[PDB]
RNA sequence: CUUUCU
RNA sequence: GUGGGAGAGGGUGGUGGAAUUCCCGGAGUAGCGGUGAAAUGCGCAGAUACCGGGAGGAACGCCGAUGGCGAAGGCAGCCACCUGGUCCACCCGUGACGCUGAGGCGCGAAAGCGUGGGGAGCAAACCGGAUUAGAUACCCGGGUAGUCCACGCCCUAAACGAUGCGCGCUAGGUCUCUGGGUCUCCUGGGGGCCGAAGCUAACGCGUUAAGCGCGCCGCCUGGGGAGUACGGCCGCAAGGC
């Protein structure tokens, strides 16, 4: 799993400031970690389907986070996805 | 010829005929009956009379080994099983003890069709 | 009826977690290895679930039978 | 690391020697893959409900360790390989779920 | 056991 | 976000006992089996019934429900690892980031197909017994594909709640599963039954709407011809749309 340090590691990473839990840079940080550790499991377990599903989700909760990044602020976007390491 | 006075009876009951086999105190038969073994062809050798039959002829050869008291072991529900158990109990054996052992699966074989239809 | 008296109100206060206290586990077979209903372990839902878990997992470590002979009939 | 309960059954018929021996390489074992042994129970011989490897009775020992998650299936592969050893059982430990209380 | 048609 | 919870939700590996079949050994005879009756069938190369040992496959009694989980198909022995969803409390963070969704992509019971493996029980076809006016059936004795695993394909169904998804609004009562609480009840999530208002052709539905509304999608337009013909797309094929 994702222990707690792997997480708050990565909440205090990307928050915008002292205390920002979900900015939607945290939320775009904390998924792709869960996603690339489920798109790990899944390179095994190809028959997981039930556990791809999440997947699907997961994905589409992100994009659409960015969606919205990209719109509202374009510069911190770029700023995010390069950083994260997103896209490509 | 042996004298063994003591062991077990078991008694193999089903909708099909009863068949009684009494054994010495750890499992090898001494001597056995049932439906068949007595006049009884078809039909009848399922019948509870018959198990009754059974079950004394069972014990009257056993008693030629010199059988005495005797362990009673059930298997299976059928036409006439507390028949052949009341049987044995009169017969001149005594009986110690009886018990239900019929074989149950914790689900393992799909049984054949005449017997699905449950669940 | 079966209101013998629930297993659970004879009984004092244990831990269903325990898989291997044999003593009271003892307690939730019938005359068989089977697992008593709720309407005689007295349990609930949530209890009467760990307990199976339990008392499986003993029956395989040993502690507990699978299944007894039926003396009577 | 998760905090685990092992289950190890023997043979009922060792003498002082062979059934030290066998804790032998089970102590070892639990070590060799990771096993921080927290503490121990050895209840010994009890009367199971039926045979295990047609004897009729068991030696029970009992282990709660600290150890590596990714690696509780190979420490118990390794525990069952030794002839003696006819029972093991590795359990995730859990708050004791009381009741009647 | 089965046991068509009108 | 922090802290908790239940769970047959999914994937891999491991392992437990009951039963069936087969094989070996003991003990032991004349039958067993099966039906409405029977017969085929198996048995003196010794079967059935009984005990001990072994090999193997498949499923997982009780708990078990009126229960739970999942988007659906579906999912129940036990253990560990990997992993999805969902609920509650605190109200801490972002600040409309929302809903629906033609096409797309993925999933999709069973049967079926391709290659390889496996094969205990069951069993289309088939080979027999019986019943019958006849029996290409029902009942009985056998039995191949298949049912099982792997990888790939097929994509269908009474795929059902015959009821698309989301949000707001409109008496209660009772049982139930899971969470919190000031815990003989209140509060949130879920499963049932009876019912206000209202709705409906009626049956019924009724805060788990089939009521009152708004948004977006799919669909219908008398029956037969016919889910057929044609054309197209997909499939190895069967066949699908
Ligand atoms: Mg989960
Ligand atoms: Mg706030
Ligand atoms: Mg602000
Ligand atoms: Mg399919
Ligand atoms: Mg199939
Ligand atoms: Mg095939
Ligand atoms: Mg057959
Ligand atoms: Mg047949
Ligand atoms: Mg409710
Ligand atoms: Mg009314
Ligand atoms: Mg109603
Ligand atoms: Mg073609």
């Amino acid at each position: 799993p994702i222990t707690k340090e792997e997480k708050q590691k990565v909440i205090q990473e990307f928050a915008r400031f002292p205390g920002d839990t979900g900015s939607t840079e945290v939320q775009v940080a904390l998924l792709t970690l869960r996603i690339n550790r489920l798109s790990e499991h899944l390179k095994v377990h190809k028959k997981d389907h039930h556990s791809h599903r999440g997947l699907l989700m997961m994905v589409g909760q992100r994009r659409r986070l960015l969606r919205y990044l990209q719109r509202e602020d374009p510069e911190r976007y770029r700023a995010l996805i390069e950083k994260l390491g997103i896209r490509g | 010829k042996r004298q063994v006075a003591s062991g077990r009876a078991y008694i193999h009951a089903s909708y099909n005929n009863t068949i009684v086999t009494i054994t010495d105190p750890d499992g090898n038969p001494i001597t056995w009956s049932s439906g068949g073994v007595i006049g009884y062809k078809g039909s009848r050798k399922g019948t509870p009379y018959a198990a009754q039959l059974a079950a004394l002829d069972a014990a009257k050869k056993a008693m030629a080994y010199g059988m005495q008291s005797v362990d009673v072991i059930v298997r299976g529900t059928g036409a006439g099983r507390e028949q052949a158990i009341r049987a044995l109990q009169a017969s001149g054996l005594q009986v110690k003890s009886i018990v239900d052992d019929t074989p149950v699966p914790h689900n393992g074989c799909r049984p054949k069709k005449k017997f699905r239809k449950a669940s | 009826p079966s209101r013998k008296a629930k297993v659970k109100a004879t009984l004092g206060e244990f831990d269903l977690r325990d898989y291997r206290n044999v003593e009271v586990l003892k307690r939730f077979l019938s005359e068989t290895g089977k697992i008593l209903p709720r309407r005689r372990t007295g349990l609930s839902g949530k209890e009467q679930r760990i307990l199976a878990k339990t008392i499986k997992r003993a029956r395989i470590l040993g502690l507990l039978p699978f299944t007894e002979k039926l003396v009577r009939k | 690391m998760r905090r685990y309960e092992v289950n190890i059954v023997l043979n009922p018929n060792l003498d002082q020697s062979q059934l030290a021996l066998e804790k032998e390489i089970i102590q070892r074992a639990l070590e060799n893959y990771g096993a921080r042994v927290e503490k121990v129970e050895e209840l010994g011989l009890r009367r199971l409900a039926y045979p295990i490897a047609k004897d009729p009775q068991g030696y029970f020992l009992w282990y709660q360790v600290e150890m590596p998650e990714d690696r509780v299936n190979d420490l118990a592969r390794e525990l069952r390989i030794r002839d003696n050893v006819r029972r093991v059982m590795v359990v995730k430990s859990q708050e004791p779920f009381l009741a009647n209380a």
